[PDB]
């Protein structure tokens, strides 16, 4: 039968499939540098991809698309959308980004910055990195030199993408939040949405004029959890599933789910895959990969849709493990190893 | 490439005749040494076990030894009693009476010189001699006395040749005398230091086999040397016939063993006999790696294989044999160590042994062979703590401290068993 | 005209040899005999194919090669076989045992005995050179001989030909025909000795010929002659520019000009394409684009990796058969809108091409399938840098537990020596990364 | 995309096209290792030597 190891022992999606894969009496797991496996669930950083598909018998399958760090890394992927045709300067659903070294955008980040200073127009900027865990080494401040200073007072990179001043607020709370979806690409390179996203709300009401709140402007589970006091009032955990956010539009503004905002989550997600599918790709390799990202969106007022970032190692909520596991399980792995309705809405191209 | 086979003792010359009759039967060669085979495969590489005389006779490149004439007078007389060469035998009177003192140090020290004279007359007709190999018991005197003797004679004018067993090792179910934990414990510290490769044929083992799963109720020597023959017919054929495989003792010996102290062996064979039904592939690979097959009384569950060695012999898809080889690397993938990769190989000769469509032989080196010396080691101390039996060697002039030595030198290579069986990448 | 001098080490550089050479006189129209009917130039000439043959005043064309092997049954069967009369006696050297698989035991213990002997018999072809450029020396990096032995020539061809330019075609080791489990400490060895001697060096894994020959060939079970012809054409296609007219690589020094622009990293990554059965009895021919793109298919390459995630430094296309420039760059078009093929900063992004209107030669009777165009690529990537890690890591394996080693330290060599060359390869594999990667 | 360095005869051509521009030890030596790893066998051989010469020693003091 079919054999596996496990090498990032800190995952909570995966350690949920491996635990279901042993139960499935056809699964046997293995330490981790035993090589003759059929199925790699690898670590975070530094994973072997130069090691895979060279043992005599086995086809051999991995958790991870090698080159997608290029879109789940802030930085990689602002260069990605401007110096990509199929992205282009001219894209719709990106917010305004320039990344920043403590090649650099230094000098052109602040010429659009005046032209829209002199016009009046809504100058707050945000900084952002990729190496900042828990909510830390983020500002929104409305002067430019104020935050290159602090910039460079670290010594790793940072971008800086706008601060979309005008969201959609929940009622009753005149409150932030974002949205995360799962999007699961198997060997064939097909795109799978999971039906089940959550808003991650956040409890605090949005204020314009003072940005010195750390907790009323990021709704990232852990910020409002441990740093704010309304963790809990209106949903469990500051997490709304769909169809209490799908209500919600059909009474509040008479709209669905599905036509305001779906779409183009739809849209994104196919349009940033369909980009690097020929350089990670595994069609004709001797591995073929899977990966599930974590796509975090964000709605304005007028029901746009822009993309914020994209996670490469995202968790899933509580309340949705044994589906999504499953159909992990179901799509990505014994699609490859086949056993003795469907949960995803696949995005075709 | 030629190959010197040395015979010593009742049980070395008995194994040593059926091996021979086994072969030369493969190889084409009748009882008068006149070959009447079919196919020139045959022929290929026979002289790296026989000599080519005058009249397009093949002798066997063998020499026979013994301390007392009985079986070598058998052996005269048996069915392939007049291929081997007259000057190859090489008789004491006396005897050792199953003692390892008197094979080692009185006995057979009368008589190792004039056997090494007789290695040296086939050495010199050798183009290219590739190594020894020795077939004895280490439970009675002769071929575990005078055997060690020998090999490190041997060790000595050809330092640089390999020298390879095939040991029998004693079991109490199949026992000639009480002092035989005694001479293997002191055979086997030889083996450590002297031979490049030592394959462990367990006595206990080989009538198990014929009791339990062959079904014979009383097994006589005869019936558990038609396993022995078998084997080491299959061991040789990556020798005797030729593939495109180019193996040579050396070459075997770089691949098989690790680390020097560590090369005691478990064989193995199937389909075992003593019927006509086709064996399938499936079978063939699921039956060597069980332990109902192995030729010392060893779990190998209960260890780690370091290296292992496949050969089948007939005409098969050698993809399936490479599928099902691959498929029983998963049944058992815990035990292959992973720090020595791809340690598993496969060979496989065209040529069926007799009355065979296809078998497959089985050379594993295991750590779980150490299960058989903490038996010889147990049966050793439970005589030696109350000093039975000992006077029969300290008569013969043996002090105590050798046999305490030898002791400990088995307890080392039990111990240095264990800590690679524990050791993980 | 400049003589190139092919050594042939081991059973795999003996046996490969056998068929580059068998497919040479295919190609040139020489026979078994050696005769030529087409070469009205008796008894000599410095035509280009003399590169490869000289010419006797009985009109022999006599390969411009050695064979050498530390035991004789390979090389015995190439005294015996269709070829016996190309070769004369002196060309061929045979020891009596081998190396066992042993790369102390090639280089130092058997090493010594023979060494002489065999860069005698090599100066007596050199004698007979008017211009030698260099060597082309073919070997195994598992077997003893090919690993232990190459090595050591190799460092005596430095001092005895300093100023000579070598190339190696080297066989990279794979579990799936490998009948050896100490091939890695071989290979990493006799990397690390010959790295500082070897201008640029085709290395082949055994598992993309392997794969090559299931796939595309559907031969069940490929045998070593499978593997060999298969490699044949690749090597024939390499040394087609050194054989026939041309303007590039006609010199072994255009190789490192053109393929390697650091010493150290001197592995280009050979891709070859179309590779169609015999059996088929009529195939699609495939168009100028569709091989070319095929180059790009890791599935064609001598080495599996993946290009797309390291960076190019040269690249070259060999094409043989009816080709043209423009489709060539037709095709080079599309091939850059479609591919992940990103270069170095500090080298153009480019391609040497070079045409020989000859299509390729297949061996009758053979596995390989007559083709009107076909394509080899070498192209000089980071991402071949993969099997130097795959190799590394095995060694690292066994090394920590010392196991075998003391067959190594027996035939005189230190524990030192291990080390030493897996820090050279730890340095190698971190070139690799910095030149690679950002 | 800009082709260059046209060569071409009866046999073929040869060009390069264009998408982008950019942005030994001594002998004594050698053979006085190969002597000190000969050396070391001898030793090595030499030690083997003397432990069986230990072992004949006490065959006959037995
Ligand atoms: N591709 C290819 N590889 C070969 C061939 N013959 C041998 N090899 C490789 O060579 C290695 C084995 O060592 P050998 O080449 O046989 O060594 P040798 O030159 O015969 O001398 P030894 O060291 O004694 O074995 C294995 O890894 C084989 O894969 C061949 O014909 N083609
Ligand atoms: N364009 C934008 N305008 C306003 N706020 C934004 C924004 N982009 C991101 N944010 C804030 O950042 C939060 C999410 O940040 P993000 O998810 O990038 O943090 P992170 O990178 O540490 C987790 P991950 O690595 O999984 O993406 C949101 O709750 C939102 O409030
Ligand atoms: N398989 C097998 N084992 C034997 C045979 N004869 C003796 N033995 C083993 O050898 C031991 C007796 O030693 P012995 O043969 O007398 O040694 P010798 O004095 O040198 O001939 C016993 O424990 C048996 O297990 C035989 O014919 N076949
Ligand atoms: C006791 O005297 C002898 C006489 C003849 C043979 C042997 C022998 C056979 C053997 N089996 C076949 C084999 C095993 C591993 C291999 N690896 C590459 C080819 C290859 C082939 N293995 C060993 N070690 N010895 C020992
Ligand atoms: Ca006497
Ligand atoms: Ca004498
Ligand atoms: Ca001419
Ligand atoms: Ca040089
Ligand atoms: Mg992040
Ligand atoms: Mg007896
Ligand atoms: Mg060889």
């Amino acid at each position: 039968m079919y054999t596996f190891v496990v090498r990032d022992e800190n995952s909570s999606v995966y350690a949920e499939v491996s635990r279901l894969l042993l139960a499935t009496g056809q699964w046997k797991r293995l330490r981790k540098d035993n090589p003759r496996f059929n199925l790699m669930l690898g670590e975070r950083n530094r994973l072997p991809f130069g090691r895979l598909g060279h043992e005599p018998g086995l086809v051999q399958l991995v958790n991870y698309y090698r080159g997608a760090d290029k879109l789940c890394r802030k930085a990689s992927l602002v260069k990605l959308i401007k110096t990509s045709p199929e992205l282009s300067e001219s894209c719709t659903w990106f917010p305004e980004s320039y990344v920043i070294y403590p090649t650099d955008e230094r000098e052109v980040f602040l010429a659009a910055y005046n032209r829209r200073r002199e016009g009046r127009e809504g100058n707050v900027w945000i900084a952002k990195s990729s190496a900042g865990a828990k909510g830390e080494g983020i500002l929104i401040s409305s002067e430019a030199s104020e935050l290159l200073d602090f910039i460079d007072e670290q010594g790793q990179v940072h971008v800086i993408q706008k601060y979309l001043e005008k969201p959609l607020l929940l009622e009753p709370g005149h409150r932030k939040f974002d949205i995360r979806s799962w999007v699961l690409v198997d060997h064939l390179y097909n795109i799978y949405l999971y039906r089940e996203g959550v808003l991650r709300t956040s409890s605090e009401p949005y204020n314009s004029a003072n940005f010195q709140d750390k907790t009323c402007h990021l709704t990232n589970h852990c910020i409002q959890k441990e740093y704010s006091k309304n963790y809990g009032r209106y949903e469990e955990g500051n997490e709304m599933f769909f169809e209490e956010f799908n209500q919600y539009l059909m009474d509040a503004l008479n709209t669905t789910l599905e036509n305001s905002i779906l779409l183009q989550i739809k849209h994104i997600i196919r349009s940033c895959l369909m980009c690097i599918e020929p350089a990670i790709s595994t069609k004709h390799l001797h591995y073929q990969s899977f990966q599930l990202f974590g796509f975090d969106f964000m709605v304005d007022e007028e029901l746009k849709v822009w993309l914020i970032e994209v996670n490469g190692a995202p968790a899933c909520a509580q309340k949705l493990y044994a589906e999504l596991c499953q159909g992990i399980v179901d799509v990505a792995i014994s699609s490859v190893f086949p056993l003795a309705t469907s949960i995803f809405i696949k995005l075709h191209h | 490439r030629e190959i010197v086979h040395i015979q010593a003792g009742q049980c070395g010359n008995q194994i040593g005749a059926k091996f021979w009759e086994v072969i030369s039967d493969e190889h084409g060669i009748d009882p008068t040494g006149s070959y009447h085979g079919d196919s020139d495969l045959q022929l290929e590489r026979i002289n790296v076990y026989y000599n080519e005389a005058a009249g397009n006779k093949y002798v066997p490149r063998a020499i026979l030894v013994d301390l007392e004439p009985g079986t070598m007078d058998s052996v005269r007389s048996g069915p392939f009693g007049q291929i081997f060469r007259p000057d190859n035998f090489v008789f004491g009177q006396s005897g050792a009476g199953n003692n390892w003192a008197k094979g080692h140090y009185t006995e057979g020290a009368e008589l190792v010189d004039s056997v090494l004279d007789v290695v040296r007359k086939e050495s010199e007709s050798c183009d290219c001699l590739q190594g020894f190999q020795l077939t004895h018991s280490l439970g009675g005197g002769t071929g575990s006395g005078m055997g060690t003797l020998l090999i490190s004679k041997i060790r000595e004018e050809y330092p640089d040749r390999i020298m390879n067993t095939f040991s029998v090792v004693p079991s109490p179910k199949v026992s000639d005398t009480v002092v035989e934990p005694y001479n293997a414990t002191l055979s086997v510290h030889q083996l450590v230091e002297n031979t490049d490769e030592t394959y462990c044929i367990d006595n206990e083992a080989l009538y198990d086999i014929c009791f339990r799963t062959l079904k014979l109720t009383t097994p006589t020597y005869g019936d558990l040397n038609h396993l022995v023959s078998a084997t080491m017919s299959g061991v040789t054929t990556c020798l005797r016939f030729p593939g495109q495989l180019n193996a040579d003792l050396r070459k075997l010996a770089v691949n098989m063993v690790p680390f020097p102290r560590l090369h005691f062996f478990m064989p193995g064979f199937a389909p075992l006999t003593s019927q006509y039904r086709a064996l399938t592939v499936p079978e063939l690979t699921q039956q060597m790696f069980d332990a109902k097959n192995m030729m010392a009384a060893c779990d190998p569950r209960h260890g780690r294989y370091l290296t292992v060695a496949a050969v089948f012999r007939g005409r098969m898809s050698m993809k399936e044999v490479d599928e099902q080889m691959l498929n029983v690397q998963n049944k058992n993938s815990s035990y292959f160590v992973e720090w020595i990769p791809n340690n598993v190989k496969t060979a496989v000769c065209d040529i069926p042994p007799r009355g065979l469509k296809m078998s497959a032989t089985f050379i594993g080196n295991s750590t779980a062979i150490q299960e058989l010396f903490k038996r010889i080691s147990e049966q050793f101390t439970a005589m030696f703590r109350r000093k039975a039996f000992l006077h029969w060697y300290t008569g013969e002039g043996m002090d105590e401290m050798e046999f305490t030595e030898a002791e400990s030198n088995m307890n080392d290579l039990v111990s240095e068993y264990q800590q690679y069986q524990d050791a993980t990448a | 005209m400049r003589e190139c001098i092919s050594i042939h080490v081991g059973q795999a550089g003996v046996q490969i040899g056998n068929a580059c050479w068998e497919l040479y006189c295919l190609e040139h129209g020489i026979q078994p005999d050696g005769q030529m009917p087409s070469d009205k130039t008796i008894g000599g000439g410095d035509d280009s194919f003399n590169t490869f043959f000289s010419e006797t005043g009985a009109g022999k064309h006599v390969p411009r090669a050695v064979f050498v092997d530390l035991e004789p049954t390979v090389i015995d069967e190439v005294r015996t076989g269709t070829y016996r009369q190309l070769f004369h006696p002196e060309q061929l050297i045979t020891g009596k045992e081998d190396a066992a698989n042993n790369y102390a035991r090639g280089h130092y213990t058997i090493g010594k005995e023979i060494i002489d002997l065999v860069l005698d018999r090599i100066r007596k072809l050199a004698d007979q050179c008017t211009g030698l450029q260099g060597f082309l020396v073919f070997h195994s990096f598992g077997g003893g001989t090919g690993s232990g032995f190459t090595s050591l020539l190799m460092e005596r061809l430095s001092v005895d030909y300093g100023k000579k330019s070598k190339l190696e075609f080297s066989i990279y080791p794979a579990p799936q025909v490998s009948t050896a489990v100490v091939e890695p400490y071989n290979s990493i060895l006799t990397t690390h000795t010959t790295l500082e001697h070897s201008d640029c060096a085709f290395m082949v894994d055994n598992e993309a010929i392997y794969d090559i020959c299931r796939r595309n060939l559907d031969i069940e079970r490929p045998t070593y002659t499978n593997l060999n012809r298969l490699i044949s054409q690749i090597v024939s296609s390499i040394t087609a520019s050194l054989r026939f007219d041309g303007a590039l690589n006609v010199d072994l020094t255009e190789f490192q000009t053109n393929l390697v622009p650091y010493p150290r990293i001197h592995f280009p990554l050979a891709t070859y394409a179309p590779v169609i059965s015999a059996e088929k009895a009529y195939h699609e021919q495939l168009s100028v684009a569709e091989i070319t793109n095929a180059c790009f298919e890791p599935a064609n390459q001598m080495v599996k990796c993946d290009p797309r995630h390291g960076k190019y430094m040269a690249c070259c296309l060999l094409y043989r058969g009816d080709v043209v420039p423009k489709d060539v760059n037709a095709a080079i078009a599309t091939i850059k809108t479609k591919r992940s093929i990103q270069f170095v900063d500090w080298c153009p992004t480019g391609f040497k091409v070079g045409i020989n209107y000859q299509p390729p030669t297949v061996v009758p009777g053979g596995d390989l399938a007559k083709v009107q165009r076909a394509v080899c690529m070498l192209s000089n990537t980071t991402a071949i840098a993969e099997a130097w890690a795959r190799l590394d890591h095995k060694f690292d394996l066994m090394y920590a537990k010392r196991a075998f080693v003391h067959w190594y330290v027996g035939e005189g060599m230190e524990e030192g020596e291990f080390s030493e060359a897996r820090e050279d390869m730890a340095a190698l594999e971190k070139d690799y990364e910095e030149v690679g990667v950002d | 995309m800009e082709v260059i360095e046209l060569n071409k005869c009866t046999s073929g051509q040869s060009f390069e096209v264009i998408l982008k521009p950019p942005s030994d030890p001594s002998l004594e030596e050698i053979q006085k290792k190969l002597e000190a790893a000969e050396e070391r066998r001898k030793y090595q051989e030499a030690e083997l030597l003397k432990h069986l010469a230990e072992k004949r020693e006490h065959e006959r003091e037995v």
